[PDB]
DNA sequence: ATCGATGTATATATCTGACACGTGCCTGGAGACTAGGGAGTAATCCCCTTGGCGGTTAAAACGCGGGGGACAGCGCGTACGTGCGTTTAAGCGGTGCTAGAGCTGTCTACGACCAATTGAGCGGCCTCGGCACCGGGATTCTGAT
DNA sequence: ATCAGAATCCCGGTGCCGAGGCCGCTCAATTGGTCGTAGACAGCTCTAGCACCGCTTAAACGCACGTACGCGCTGTCCCCCGCGTTTTAACCGCCAAGGGGATTACTCCCTAGTCTCCAGGCACGTGTCAGATATATACATCGAT
């Protein structure tokens, strides 16, 4: 499925995983095509902060839904 | 692991923890002591090719040249006032023309 | 045996007792009743009227009844405004706030009245957290000019003292509530009277604040983690407290959002700061630095004047940072 | 005969504030003969610093204020900042 | 045409404090240093930038001493430098006694 | 020799100074200054040279010189 | 009565002083200078009391060495007496900040 | 502690003056000579304490001063 | 004797010196002519200055050197003011000294 | 506790020029700081000597060449020809 | 011019104190003896400096002409010096308080040495792209009008 | 001021060359790994820094006077600047040389180390002679009468 991540700076990026990935697969693939840090990334679900092992399967996200991320500075 | 990757540096730590025995500038070294001066020289060599680099690219070239070291030193008052007794190589002197010589 | 001034807006009398006392060098009660009638003439335009009428030079402040002769004088004239306004003539207005002569002699009435010693204000240790200084009278009137604010917004200082730049603050916007979060404990003992009286002397002179309220307490608590990130406007005096106490700072600051605006003494980030893969942790990523004017006729003990620095957090610059390395 | 020379290090450390932008070979001989020299002021007063206590240790402490000294006022607030810093870094590794 | 007098100056002067080569040529300033190494021992070889290195400094003394000179012409309501002024100027160094 | 150092060249350096106008003693003046300045350099240089047991003054002994004095050269390998 | 013409006192003055040793500047004033100064960068500093004569000694040795150099100045210009044009001058022919 | 710098007399400037042989002193020096002597003193004191500071002490001996000094190219004799 | 100073007829102790070339780092191994040669020469230089205070002391027709003495030794020599023309000397004072100009006419 | 000095020298060596003379206890203490700094130049000197020839020893000769470079002119003449005297008194006995 | 007295030079005596001389007491100088290790010299090495030709081509050198500038001086308005009265504020020496500087105590974690393994660093290969150069164009002052 | 008149930017082309990747081979950097000894806290103690304070008095201070000196201006006399012609030597290319620096080697004799011996130097100790104050002449000089 694909999903949508919706950031605080309006830009929203069109990003396709699959339902099964981590976010760490996930952010590596922002990485890919934002190439921001992931170090420095920080994605949350509606309340529920995304983990980098944890899937997608852990937290259910609904394919074509909306992401929430935020730049954290290290 | 180096010694380098274990705390971020890009300048060596083995390098500079053998200069200070070969040097006699004391006895025996603490172990934390080679990592904090090896923080400041490249802290220092990042401050130079900041102020080189802005200045390089007014002349509109690519490389770093020693006319844009002694423009990059001159300007800046916290470095001339550590560089102040070195005179540097095919540097020339600041543009810099007195008031009363300016015609009317 | 006591001086009494009767309200114009009909609260409370403030009553001053024989002899009056002597406050600091250059702010005492018995000039402090010539400013209160010069003030409050500057209030009801027709009690201005009363005092230029038979108020003659020859009235000094070593005699008891000649300092009482203008204020029995007062205390006639304040009846006659009053019966003013129960006829036609309108009352003057309660509501609003007061302007920066009147924010002049309330808040030094404040902080002579509730600061009875400014000599405990300097018992401190200094090159600490602790240390004690305070702000000039006109570069936070200078922030009332230069920088604006609204009810969404909230003005919370850090290192209150004894709170005036809250109480410079709060009386000239309408944020919803603020707090001075306070480590020094003896203006936070003055902070628990300088809290009633100003709530006071907004009901004798009858003008306008918002809610406040001055703090003692950590605010390197981890309570503050979550309250600053609640926070708009954050005014901090940098100069001193040691920069892992500013770390400790910006450990606090990276849970900011939005708009952020904070105006301090030394720069947490320099004006000619540039992005660049050696300075990624560094806090001027995401906040512009930009230096208020410095008060005309102000030096310091260094020579130059006080420099407070405008921060906006504005997270505009970090990503095109990161799309200028995938340009070209 | 194999002679060394920091000439590599700090072309590492220019790619982190210019990637566009090389440094020729005359004013790479600068800037090694920089810090050849910046290094010998620096662990002269460590010298100087030991004798006058009569220890026989540069501890990582000597660096610390010797280099309150040594260096102008602006330029020493940050060295000293991003020193302890990188003894931080390495006190969990 | 003509020029005025001290027009040219002032852009003799901006063409030298653009510029970074070497104002006095190599071969007379080099067979001055071998007369003066042969008070002291005979039969020096110099290396060739061992030269190079005496006209770096010698320039760049040179160079920083007119810098402070005019300094004491403008102070003294001049223009023109008068060999006063280099016995002044290198006297407040401390380089003579 | 030193009478080899020319007229223009003094009048090439002084402009770079930063000088306008040059009267006519300065030219043996600033012969003189220079003459004094290098037997300082080159007695120092010689004296390391007498005591590495050689005949040809490197590079190094004129730097070595140079920073003794306290006139701190950089780019000829310190 | 009599007069003294003007300047033939401070001759007198400079044949006396140049003799004497004893410090020119009072001692008591001056160790509330210093502690003043260093109430700025550490509180709570006890100085020990052949410390403060060592500051009084090398801050004299420094200012008399500036007024002789500022004399040399000043008689350059053909004038006697001192200007702060003088001062600003020599601290600049030093190199100083 | 406030404002000693004019503990420095007029004529303490004065006295240093003849000393060095000036004749003729004009009337702003002695705005001057407390400027130029605050700013000395600010390089010689930041140094000693800095000393002090590595011996984790609080006394300012003598023997600080004196290596303040000889660091700054003003090499004190007498005092040890 | 016994004394290595009095085998090579000085007066400072050559023991002394073998021992603060060692405890100072000056470098590891010290040569045996290192403080013989050295000894002789610190001697030297303090005589020189001994018998020029001296000099200017009795034409002061005084006993003992005072510190104004030694000021009028080194300022008034050519040599030994290049070398200590970075000293300042506790309680010395300057030399006479009047310009040519301030002389009254 | 010790606390040495070069004090009981120059009574020895002011005696034997002007042996009808004395000296004060302020111009002691500046004759001890003299020797003091006058050794730290020199013994400074030969550890330069020493490590830009690549050594590790001081001979006489690295102290002969240490005082070329610091004494002026006619001082320096003298001081290397009465310390070799002293070498050479020192090797035939 | 010589009073003139003022400041300074030299000289008187004397009580204070600051070396100068003695005790003996204690860690360093001296001997010597043994082990190892850096240094001296030889031997060759292959570079790199001295040397000197030969022609080009800028750059130094000669000279003269015009004028802006330094030099001597006057005028004149004022600011700095000398002195007399007046008034703080150092300087003394006095006494107490205590913080802390300095010394020893007493064990100890930190650093060094030895040995083990190997990956980063350096020298020599290629090679491109940046400036050097070229000869062409717009722009910018200089001086005469 | 407004033209005009060379200067110099600045460029659109290209051509050598030196910097930036690339190779690979060795030796310094990391590893344990155990140790010994310098260093840190602890306790103690007197040291002098500090506080302070009354008591005389030298030392600043305020001011009136006035005169010599900074300062502005004038000019006038001539020295530097600018330009144009004429000549010398720097400069590049050069090639051949050969001395001296640089590395290897080989071994020796000097230095360190250790245990040993003692006495010179150091701090106390009492005693004393140079000096400074206190005054008293002796000189001589600076500006007026």
């Amino acid at each position: 499925m694909q999903i949508f991540v919706k950031t605080l700076t309006g830009k929203t990026i069109t990003l396709e995983v699959e339902p099964s990935d981590t976010i760490e697969n996930v952010k590596a693939k922002i990485q890919d095509k934002e190439g921001i840090p992931p170090d420095q990334q920080r994605l949350i679900f509606a309340g529920k902060q995304l983990e980098d092992g944890r899937t997608l399967s852990d937290y259910n996200i609904q394919k074509e839904s909306t992401l929430h991320l935020v730049l954290r500075l290290r | 692991k180096t010694r380098s990757s274990r705390a971020g540096l890009q300048f060596p730590v083995g390098r500079v923890h053998r200069l200070l025995r070969k040097g006699n500038y004391a006895e025996r070294v603490g172990a934390g002591a080679p990592v904090y001066l090896a923080a400041v020289l490249e802290y220092l060599t990042a401050e130079i090719l900041e102020l080189a680099g802005n200045a390089a690219r007014d002349n509109k070239k690519t490389r770093i040249i020693p006319r844009h070291l002694q423009l990059a030193v001159r300007n800046d008052e916290e470095l001339n006032k550590l560089l102040g007794r070195v005179t540097i190589a095919q540097g020339g002197v600041l543009p810099n023309i007195q008031s009363v010589l300016l015609p009317k | 045996l006591e001086l009494r001034l009767k309200s114009p807006v009909g609260a409370e009398p403030a009553v001053y007792p024989w002899p009056l006392p002597v406050y600091d060098k250059h702010h005492d009660a018995a000039h402090e009743i010539i400013e209160t009638i010069r003030w409050v003439c500057e209030e009801i335009p027709d009690l201005k009227l009363a005092m230029e009428n038979y108020v003659l030079i020859d009235y000094d402040t070593k005699s008891f009844e000649s300092m009482q002769r203008l204020c029995d004088k007062y205390n006639r004239a304040i009846d006659s405004i009053h019966q003013l306004w129960k006829g036609t003539t309108q009352p003057m207005k309660l509501n609003t706030r007061p302007s920066t002569g009147l924010l002049r002699h309330i808040l030094q009435q404040v902080y002579n009245h509730s600061v009875t010693d400014p000599e405990k204000l300097n018992n401190y240790e200094p090159f600490s957290p602790e240390v004690y200084g305070e702000t000039s009278f006109d570069l936070v009137a200078q922030m009332i000019d230069e920088i604006k604010m609204t009810d969404d917004d909230l003005f919370v200082d850090l290192g209150s003292g004894v709170g005036q730049v809250v109480l410079q603050v709060a009386a000239a916007t309408n944020c919803k509530h603020h707090y001075g979060v306070e480590k020094a404990d003896i203006p936070a003992k003055y902070a628990e009277t300088m809290d009633r009286e100003f709530r006071k002397w907004m009901k004798w002179y009858g003008k306008k604040h918002a809610e406040y309220t001055l703090e003692r307490g950590d605010f390197l608590s981890e309570e503050w983690r979550e309250r600053i990130a609640n926070t708009s406007v954050i005014f901090v005096n940098n100069f001193a407290f040691g920069p892992e106490v500013d770390h400790q700072l910006k450990e606090r600051f990276a849970n900011m959002k939005e708009g952020g605006r904070i105006v301090s003494s030394k720069p947490f980030a320099p004006l000619n700061f540039r992005i660049n893969s050696r300075n990624l942790s560094d806090i001027g990523t995401i906040m512009r630095v930009v230096e208020l004017s410095p008060l005309k006729g102000s030096v310091s003990w260094t020579g130059k004047p006080v420099s407070y620095y405008l921060h906006t957090i504005d997270r505009t610059i970090l990503e095109n940072y990161f799309s200028s390395l995938k340009n070209p | 005969t194999r002679k060394e020379s920091y000439a590599i290090y700090v072309y590492k450390v220019l790619k982190q504030v210019h990637p566009d932008t090389g440094i020729s070979s005359k004013a790479m001989s600068i800037m090694n003969s920089f810090v050849n020299d910046v290094f010998e002021r620096i662990a002269g007063e460590a010298s100087r610093l030991a004798h006058y206590n009569k220890r026989s240790t540069i501890t990582s402490r000597e660096i610390q204020t010797a280099v309150r000294l040594l260096l102008p006022g602006e330029l020493a607030k940050h060295a000293v900042s991003e020193g302890t810093k990188a003894v931080t870094c390495y006190t969990s590794a | 045409h003509r020029y005025r007098p001290g027009t040219v100056a002032l852009r003799e002067i901006r063409r030298y404090q653009k510029s970074t080569e070497l104002l006095i040529r190599k071969l007379p300033f080099q067979r001055l240093v071998r007369e003066i190494a042969q008070d002291f021992k005979t039969d020096l070889r110099f290396q060739s930038s061992a030269v190079m290195a005496l006209q770096e400094a010698s320039e760049a003394y040179l160079v920083a001493l007119f810098e402070d000179t005019n300094l004491c012409a403008i102070h003294a309501k001049r223009v023109t430098i008068m060999p006063k002024d280099i016995q002044l100027a290198r006297r407040i160094r401390g380089e003579r006694a | 020799n030193i009478q080899g150092i020319t007229k223009p060249a003094i009048r090439r350096l002084a402009r770079r100074g930063g000088v306008k106008r040059i009267s006519g003693l300065i030219y043996e003046e600033t012969r003189g200054v220079l003459k004094v300045f290098l037997e300082n350099v080159i007695r120092d240089a010689v004296t390391y040279t007498e005591h590495a047991k050689r005949k040809t003054v490197t590079a190094m002994d004129v730097v070595y010189a140079l920073k003794r004095q306290g006139r701190t050269l950089y780019g000829f390998g310190g």
